[PDB]
Protein backbone atom coordinates (compact mmCIF):
# COMPACT_ATOMS: atom_id res chain seq x y z
CA UNK A 1 0.00 0.00 0.00
CA UNK A 2 1.80 3.08 1.09
CA UNK A 3 3.89 4.24 0.10
CA UNK A 4 3.03 4.79 -3.25
CA UNK A 5 4.27 6.55 -6.89
CA UNK A 6 8.07 7.12 -6.37
CA UNK A 7 9.39 9.82 -8.68
CA UNK A 8 12.21 11.49 -8.88
CA UNK A 9 11.34 15.30 -9.47
CA UNK A 10 14.74 17.18 -9.95
CA UNK A 11 17.93 15.59 -10.95
CA UNK A 12 21.27 17.31 -10.17
CA UNK A 13 24.45 15.00 -11.69
CA UNK A 14 24.80 14.45 -8.12
CA UNK A 15 21.23 14.90 -5.90
CA UNK A 16 18.17 13.38 -6.46
CA UNK A 17 14.66 14.59 -5.10
CA UNK A 18 12.49 11.76 -4.30
CA UNK A 19 8.57 12.26 -3.75
CA UNK A 20 6.11 9.96 -2.95
CA UNK A 21 2.37 9.30 -2.57
CA UNK A 22 2.79 9.23 1.24
CA UNK A 23 -0.95 8.04 1.62
CA UNK A 24 -3.78 9.60 3.30
CA UNK A 25 -4.89 10.44 6.87
CA UNK A 26 -4.52 7.48 8.60
CA UNK A 27 -2.06 5.67 6.36
CA UNK A 28 0.19 8.64 7.27
CA UNK A 29 3.22 6.65 8.95
CA UNK A 30 5.66 8.09 11.73
CA UNK A 31 8.68 8.01 9.77
CA UNK A 32 10.28 6.51 5.90
CA UNK A 33 13.37 5.48 5.33
CA UNK A 34 15.12 5.95 2.49
CA UNK A 35 18.18 3.63 1.17
CA UNK A 36 20.06 4.71 -1.67
CA UNK A 37 22.95 2.40 -2.75
CA UNK A 38 24.90 1.57 -6.45
CA UNK A 39 23.21 -0.27 -8.71
CA UNK A 40 25.93 -3.48 -9.07
CA UNK A 41 26.12 -4.11 -5.72
CA UNK A 42 29.76 -2.82 -5.05
CA UNK A 43 29.30 -1.52 -2.03
CA UNK A 44 26.57 -1.44 0.64
CA UNK A 45 23.82 0.41 0.64
CA UNK A 46 23.24 4.33 2.45
CA UNK A 47 20.25 4.69 4.28
CA UNK A 48 18.83 7.76 6.06
CA UNK A 49 14.86 8.19 8.00
CA UNK A 50 12.63 10.78 6.88
CA UNK A 51 9.37 12.48 9.41
CA UNK A 52 6.52 10.17 8.09
CA UNK A 53 4.39 14.01 7.39
CA UNK A 54 6.86 14.38 4.77
CA UNK A 55 6.52 12.87 1.19
CA UNK A 56 9.53 14.38 -0.46
CA UNK A 57 13.09 13.65 0.33
CA UNK A 58 16.65 15.01 -0.87
CA UNK A 59 19.20 12.41 -1.63
CA UNK A 60 22.64 14.22 -2.21
CA UNK A 61 25.85 13.43 -2.95
CA UNK A 62 26.27 10.48 -5.52
CA UNK A 63 28.46 9.55 -8.73
CA UNK A 64 27.61 11.04 -12.31
CA UNK A 65 26.74 8.79 -14.66
CA UNK A 66 26.06 5.74 -12.27
CA UNK A 67 23.05 4.37 -11.82
CA UNK A 68 21.17 4.33 -8.58
CA UNK A 69 18.62 1.89 -6.89
CA UNK A 70 16.03 4.31 -4.64
CA UNK A 71 14.23 2.30 -1.84
CA UNK A 72 11.63 3.28 0.65
CA UNK A 73 10.39 1.49 3.16
CA UNK A 74 7.99 1.98 5.85
CA UNK A 75 8.52 1.58 9.82
CA UNK A 76 6.73 -1.47 9.36
CA UNK A 77 6.30 -4.10 6.35
CA UNK A 78 2.42 -4.12 7.96
CA UNK A 79 1.82 -1.19 5.56
CA UNK A 80 3.17 -3.14 2.58
CA UNK A 81 6.18 -3.90 0.30
CA UNK A 82 9.24 -1.17 -0.18
CA UNK A 83 8.49 0.75 -3.74
CA UNK A 84 12.25 0.56 -4.39
CA UNK A 85 12.84 2.91 -8.29
CA UNK A 86 16.12 3.45 -10.34
CA UNK A 87 17.54 6.18 -11.90
CA UNK A 88 20.97 7.11 -14.00
CA UNK A 89 21.85 10.88 -13.16
CA UNK B 1 -13.56 23.21 40.45
CA UNK B 2 -9.69 21.52 40.31
CA UNK B 3 -12.40 18.11 40.84
CA UNK B 4 -13.27 19.36 37.27
CA UNK B 5 -9.78 19.58 35.66
CA UNK B 6 -9.03 16.37 37.23
CA UNK B 7 -11.46 14.16 34.87
CA UNK B 8 -10.65 16.02 32.06
CA UNK B 9 -6.92 15.16 32.65
CA UNK B 10 -8.18 11.63 33.42
CA UNK B 11 -10.44 11.59 30.25
CA UNK B 12 -6.93 12.80 28.05
CA UNK B 13 -4.82 10.34 29.25
CA UNK B 14 -7.93 7.95 28.67
CA UNK B 15 -8.26 8.84 25.20
CA UNK B 16 -4.04 8.97 24.76
CA UNK B 17 -4.44 5.86 25.87
CA UNK B 18 -6.83 4.36 23.74
CA UNK B 19 -4.62 6.46 20.84
CA UNK B 20 -1.56 4.61 21.80
CA UNK B 21 -3.20 1.27 21.05
CA UNK B 22 -4.00 2.59 17.59
CA UNK B 23 -0.77 3.62 16.57
CA UNK B 24 0.96 0.60 15.83
CA UNK B 25 3.90 0.83 18.55
CA UNK B 26 4.13 4.94 17.75
CA UNK B 27 5.20 3.78 13.96
CA UNK B 28 1.44 5.42 12.76
CA UNK B 29 1.30 9.14 12.19
CA UNK B 30 -2.08 11.04 13.68
CA UNK B 31 -2.48 8.03 16.43
CA UNK B 32 1.32 8.78 17.59
CA UNK B 33 0.89 12.29 17.74
CA UNK B 34 -2.54 12.21 19.42
CA UNK B 35 -0.82 10.41 22.17
CA UNK B 36 1.91 13.19 22.31
CA UNK B 37 -0.90 15.79 22.43
CA UNK B 38 -2.91 14.10 25.19
CA UNK B 39 -0.53 13.27 27.75
CA UNK B 40 0.63 16.89 27.36
CA UNK B 41 -2.90 18.26 27.88
CA UNK B 42 -3.28 15.66 30.68
CA UNK B 43 -0.26 16.98 32.16
CA UNK B 44 -1.05 20.28 32.42
CA UNK B 45 -4.24 19.79 33.84
CA UNK B 46 -2.81 17.45 36.37
CA UNK B 47 -0.62 20.33 37.60
CA UNK B 48 -3.36 22.84 37.82
CA UNK B 49 -5.69 20.62 39.81
CA UNK B 50 -2.79 19.42 42.02
CA UNK B 51 -1.14 22.87 42.38
CA UNK B 52 -3.33 22.69 45.45
CA UNK B 53 -5.92 19.36 45.84
CA UNK B 54 -4.28 16.79 47.97
CA UNK B 55 -2.10 14.31 45.97
CA UNK B 56 -3.89 11.53 47.27
CA UNK B 57 -7.56 12.48 46.31
CA UNK B 58 -6.67 12.96 42.93
CA UNK B 59 -4.62 9.87 42.37
CA UNK B 60 -7.79 7.36 43.58
CA UNK B 61 -9.73 9.32 41.50
CA UNK B 62 -7.55 9.26 38.59
CA UNK B 63 -6.76 5.03 38.86
CA UNK B 64 -10.55 4.43 39.16
CA UNK B 65 -11.87 6.45 36.69
CA UNK B 66 -9.20 5.32 34.50
CA UNK B 67 -8.92 2.08 35.23
CA UNK B 68 -13.09 2.17 34.31
CA UNK B 69 -12.97 4.84 31.18
CA UNK B 70 -9.76 2.89 29.36
CA UNK B 71 -11.49 -0.78 29.88
CA UNK B 72 -14.84 0.33 28.37
CA UNK B 73 -13.14 1.60 25.62
CA UNK B 74 -10.78 -1.37 25.02
CA UNK B 75 -14.05 -3.63 25.32
CA UNK B 76 -15.55 -0.77 23.07
CA UNK B 77 -12.64 -1.01 20.37
CA UNK B 78 -12.82 -4.53 21.20
CA UNK B 79 -13.58 -6.93 24.10
CA UNK B 80 -11.73 -9.08 26.26
CA UNK B 81 -13.68 -9.13 29.52
CA UNK B 82 -11.76 -11.76 31.62
CA UNK B 83 -9.34 -13.42 29.79
CA UNK B 84 -7.19 -14.48 32.71
CA UNK B 85 -9.19 -15.76 35.59
CA UNK B 86 -10.91 -12.55 36.94
CA UNK B 87 -11.74 -8.93 35.95
CA UNK B 88 -12.60 -8.39 39.92
CA UNK B 89 -8.55 -9.15 40.09
CA UNK B 90 -8.77 -5.44 38.52
CA UNK B 91 -11.45 -4.30 40.95
CA UNK B 92 -9.14 -5.57 43.93
CA UNK B 93 -6.51 -4.17 42.64
CA UNK B 94 -8.71 -1.07 42.17
CA UNK B 95 -9.33 -2.28 45.76
CA UNK B 96 -5.85 -2.62 47.13
CA UNK B 97 -5.19 1.28 46.13
CA UNK B 98 -7.80 3.30 47.65
CA UNK B 99 -6.33 1.94 51.06
CA UNK B 100 -2.97 2.66 51.23
CA UNK B 101 -3.51 6.11 49.32
CA UNK B 102 -6.37 6.83 51.58
CA UNK B 103 -5.91 4.64 54.82
CA UNK C 1 6.77 -12.76 28.24
CA UNK C 2 4.22 -9.82 28.23
CA UNK C 3 3.88 -9.48 32.17
CA UNK C 4 7.63 -8.74 31.71
CA UNK C 5 7.70 -5.46 29.99
CA UNK C 6 4.96 -4.25 31.44
CA UNK C 7 6.60 -4.48 35.11
CA UNK C 8 9.91 -2.95 33.08
CA UNK C 9 7.60 -0.09 31.86
CA UNK C 10 6.64 0.40 35.59
CA UNK C 11 10.21 0.67 37.12
CA UNK C 12 11.02 2.78 34.19
CA UNK C 13 8.30 5.50 35.77
CA UNK C 14 9.00 4.56 39.10
CA UNK C 15 12.02 5.96 38.75
CA UNK C 16 10.89 8.40 36.15
CA UNK C 17 8.78 10.24 38.47
CA UNK C 18 11.25 10.42 41.01
CA UNK C 19 14.18 11.60 39.45
CA UNK C 20 11.85 14.37 38.30
CA UNK C 21 11.05 15.11 42.03
CA UNK C 22 14.39 15.72 42.24
CA UNK C 23 15.27 17.69 39.09
CA UNK C 24 13.61 21.11 40.29
CA UNK C 25 11.89 22.63 36.70
CA UNK C 26 13.34 19.63 34.52
CA UNK C 27 16.30 22.18 34.83
CA UNK C 28 18.96 19.93 36.97
CA UNK C 29 20.39 18.59 33.43
CA UNK C 30 21.39 14.93 35.01
CA UNK C 31 18.29 13.98 36.45
CA UNK C 32 15.97 15.71 33.80
CA UNK C 33 17.87 13.64 31.25
CA UNK C 34 17.44 10.56 32.98
CA UNK C 35 13.66 11.43 33.33
CA UNK C 36 13.02 11.80 29.40
CA UNK C 37 15.00 8.53 29.33
CA UNK C 38 13.21 6.75 31.73
CA UNK C 39 9.50 8.40 30.40
CA UNK C 40 9.92 7.41 27.05
CA UNK C 41 11.15 4.32 27.30
CA UNK C 42 8.31 3.76 29.51
CA UNK C 43 6.31 5.24 27.02
CA UNK C 44 7.67 2.31 24.25
CA UNK C 45 6.86 -0.53 26.20
CA UNK C 46 3.59 0.41 27.05
CA UNK C 47 2.49 0.47 23.63
CA UNK C 48 4.42 -2.97 22.89
CA UNK C 49 3.22 -4.90 26.06
CA UNK C 50 -0.60 -2.94 24.99
CA UNK C 51 -1.02 -5.36 21.62
CA UNK C 52 -0.80 -8.75 24.02
CA UNK C 53 -2.62 -7.68 27.46
CA UNK C 54 -6.02 -5.75 26.88
CA UNK C 55 -6.07 -2.19 27.86
CA UNK C 56 -7.89 -2.21 31.16
CA UNK C 57 -6.29 -5.15 31.89
CA UNK C 58 -2.36 -3.56 31.79
CA UNK C 59 -4.12 -0.24 33.24
CA UNK C 60 -5.25 -1.84 36.44
CA UNK C 61 -1.60 -3.90 37.12
CA UNK C 62 0.02 -0.62 35.90
CA UNK C 63 -1.32 1.59 38.20
CA UNK C 64 -1.12 -1.88 41.14
CA UNK C 65 2.48 -2.32 40.76
CA UNK C 66 3.16 1.07 40.24
CA UNK C 67 1.76 2.68 44.13
CA UNK C 68 3.36 -0.92 45.52
CA UNK C 69 7.01 -0.40 43.63
CA UNK C 70 6.19 3.37 45.20
CA UNK C 71 5.78 2.73 48.68
CA UNK C 72 7.89 0.04 48.53
CA UNK C 73 10.69 2.52 47.22
CA UNK C 74 9.19 5.11 49.31
CA UNK C 75 9.98 3.25 52.59
CA UNK C 76 12.84 1.47 51.36
CA UNK C 77 15.22 4.32 51.09
CA UNK C 78 13.39 7.26 52.08
CA UNK C 79 11.16 6.46 54.79
CA UNK C 80 8.00 7.67 55.83
CA UNK C 81 5.40 4.19 55.87
CA UNK C 82 3.26 6.56 57.20
CA UNK C 83 -0.21 4.84 57.88
CA UNK C 84 1.89 1.44 58.60
CA UNK C 85 -1.81 -0.61 58.78
CA UNK C 86 -1.59 -0.49 55.32
CA UNK C 87 1.13 -3.10 54.19
CA UNK C 88 -2.22 -5.35 54.09
CA UNK C 89 -3.23 -2.86 51.13
CA UNK C 90 0.05 -4.29 49.54
CA UNK C 91 -0.83 -7.92 50.18
CA UNK C 92 -4.26 -6.71 48.21
CA UNK C 93 -2.49 -5.60 45.05
CA UNK C 94 -0.91 -8.66 44.95
CA UNK C 95 -3.20 -10.71 45.03
CA UNK C 96 -5.02 -8.93 42.48
CA UNK C 97 -2.23 -9.21 40.44
CA UNK C 98 -2.13 -12.61 40.68
CA UNK C 99 -5.50 -13.54 39.77
CA UNK C 100 -5.22 -11.69 36.47
CA UNK C 101 -1.98 -13.31 35.91
CA UNK C 102 -0.88 -16.60 33.71
CA UNK D 1 25.56 29.14 44.77
CA UNK D 2 25.56 27.71 41.04
CA UNK D 3 27.36 28.74 38.59
CA UNK D 4 31.09 29.50 40.50
CA UNK D 5 34.63 30.96 38.35
CA UNK D 6 33.68 32.68 35.38
CA UNK D 7 36.35 33.99 34.04
CA UNK D 8 38.00 35.10 30.11
CA UNK D 9 40.55 32.28 29.43
CA UNK D 10 41.38 34.25 25.53
CA UNK D 11 40.77 37.66 24.96
CA UNK D 12 41.19 38.84 21.39
CA UNK D 13 40.46 42.53 21.40
CA UNK D 14 37.42 41.71 19.74
CA UNK D 15 36.50 37.97 21.73
CA UNK D 16 36.47 37.14 24.95
CA UNK D 17 36.64 33.23 25.27
CA UNK D 18 34.32 32.45 29.25
CA UNK D 19 34.63 29.14 31.11
CA UNK D 20 32.89 28.77 34.55
CA UNK D 21 33.34 25.63 36.49
CA UNK D 22 30.02 23.36 36.06
CA UNK D 23 30.34 21.66 39.42
CA UNK D 24 29.97 17.91 39.55
CA UNK D 25 28.36 14.99 37.73
CA UNK D 26 24.82 14.97 40.11
CA UNK D 27 24.73 18.91 40.26
CA UNK D 28 24.61 19.89 36.51
CA UNK D 29 21.82 22.21 35.30
CA UNK D 30 19.89 22.13 31.64
CA UNK D 31 21.05 25.28 30.38
CA UNK D 32 23.16 28.65 31.04
CA UNK D 33 22.85 32.10 30.40
CA UNK D 34 24.85 34.41 29.05
CA UNK D 35 24.98 38.53 28.98
CA UNK D 36 27.26 40.66 27.56
CA UNK D 37 27.45 43.93 26.89
CA UNK D 38 29.08 47.59 26.88
CA UNK D 39 29.66 48.13 30.72
CA UNK D 40 28.34 51.26 30.67
CA UNK D 41 24.80 51.11 29.20
CA UNK D 42 24.43 53.34 25.67
CA UNK D 43 22.65 50.14 24.28
CA UNK D 44 20.74 46.70 25.41
CA UNK D 45 23.30 44.14 26.58
CA UNK D 46 23.73 40.42 24.14
CA UNK D 47 22.38 37.99 25.16
CA UNK D 48 22.63 33.51 24.04
CA UNK D 49 22.10 30.46 26.18
CA UNK D 50 24.75 27.53 26.24
CA UNK D 51 23.99 23.73 27.19
CA UNK D 52 24.55 23.01 30.72
CA UNK D 53 27.32 19.85 30.04
CA UNK D 54 29.26 22.29 28.88
CA UNK D 55 31.23 25.14 30.94
CA UNK D 56 33.15 27.10 28.19
CA UNK D 57 31.86 29.53 25.88
CA UNK D 58 33.02 32.20 23.53
CA UNK D 59 32.06 35.74 22.82
CA UNK D 60 32.47 37.31 19.61
CA UNK D 61 31.96 40.29 18.43
CA UNK D 62 33.23 43.07 20.48
CA UNK D 63 34.78 46.19 19.95
CA UNK D 64 38.19 46.45 21.25
CA UNK D 65 39.34 48.85 24.22
CA UNK D 66 36.00 48.97 25.44
CA UNK D 67 35.23 46.61 28.96
CA UNK D 68 32.24 44.74 29.14
CA UNK D 69 30.15 43.64 31.45
CA UNK D 70 29.89 39.32 31.40
CA UNK D 71 27.26 37.99 33.74
CA UNK D 72 26.06 34.07 33.66
CA UNK D 73 22.66 33.43 34.81
CA UNK D 74 21.23 29.94 35.82
CA UNK D 75 17.83 28.54 34.45
CA UNK D 76 16.35 29.50 37.96
CA UNK D 77 16.85 32.36 40.69
CA UNK D 78 16.85 29.45 43.29
CA UNK D 79 20.35 28.10 42.07
CA UNK D 80 21.64 31.14 43.38
CA UNK D 81 23.21 34.85 42.23
CA UNK D 82 24.28 35.23 38.61
CA UNK D 83 28.04 35.92 38.85
CA UNK D 84 29.17 38.98 36.48
CA UNK D 85 32.29 39.83 35.66
CA UNK D 86 34.10 42.47 33.87
CA UNK D 87 37.30 42.22 31.58
CA UNK D 88 38.76 45.18 28.95
CA UNK D 89 39.61 44.00 25.39
C1 LIG E 1 5.68 6.77 30.99
C2 LIG E 1 5.47 7.74 31.96
C3 LIG E 1 4.26 7.82 32.64
C4 LIG E 1 3.23 6.93 32.37
P1 LIG E 1 1.60 7.07 33.30
C5 LIG E 1 0.39 5.68 32.94
C6 LIG E 1 -0.72 5.53 33.76
C7 LIG E 1 -1.64 4.52 33.54
C8 LIG E 1 -1.48 3.64 32.48
C9 LIG E 1 -0.38 3.79 31.65
C10 LIG E 1 0.54 4.80 31.87
C11 LIG E 1 1.89 7.16 35.15
C12 LIG E 1 1.91 8.37 35.83
C13 LIG E 1 2.12 8.38 37.21
C14 LIG E 1 2.32 7.19 37.90
C15 LIG E 1 2.29 5.99 37.22
C16 LIG E 1 2.09 5.99 35.85
C17 LIG E 1 0.79 8.69 32.84
C18 LIG E 1 1.34 9.53 31.88
C19 LIG E 1 0.71 10.72 31.57
C20 LIG E 1 -0.46 11.08 32.23
C21 LIG E 1 -1.00 10.25 33.19
C22 LIG E 1 -0.37 9.06 33.50
C23 LIG E 1 3.45 5.97 31.39
C24 LIG E 1 4.66 5.88 30.71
Amino acid sequence: SVPTKLEVVAATPTSLLISWDAGHWWEWVTYYRITYGETGGNSPVQEFTVPGYSSTATISGLKPGVDYTITVYAPTSDYGSPISINYRT
Amino acid sequence: NPYIYLGGAILAEVIGTTLMKFSNGFTRLIPSMGTIICYCASFWLLAQTLAYIPTGIAYAIWSGVGIVLISLLSWGFFGQRLDLPAIIGMMLICAGVLIINLL
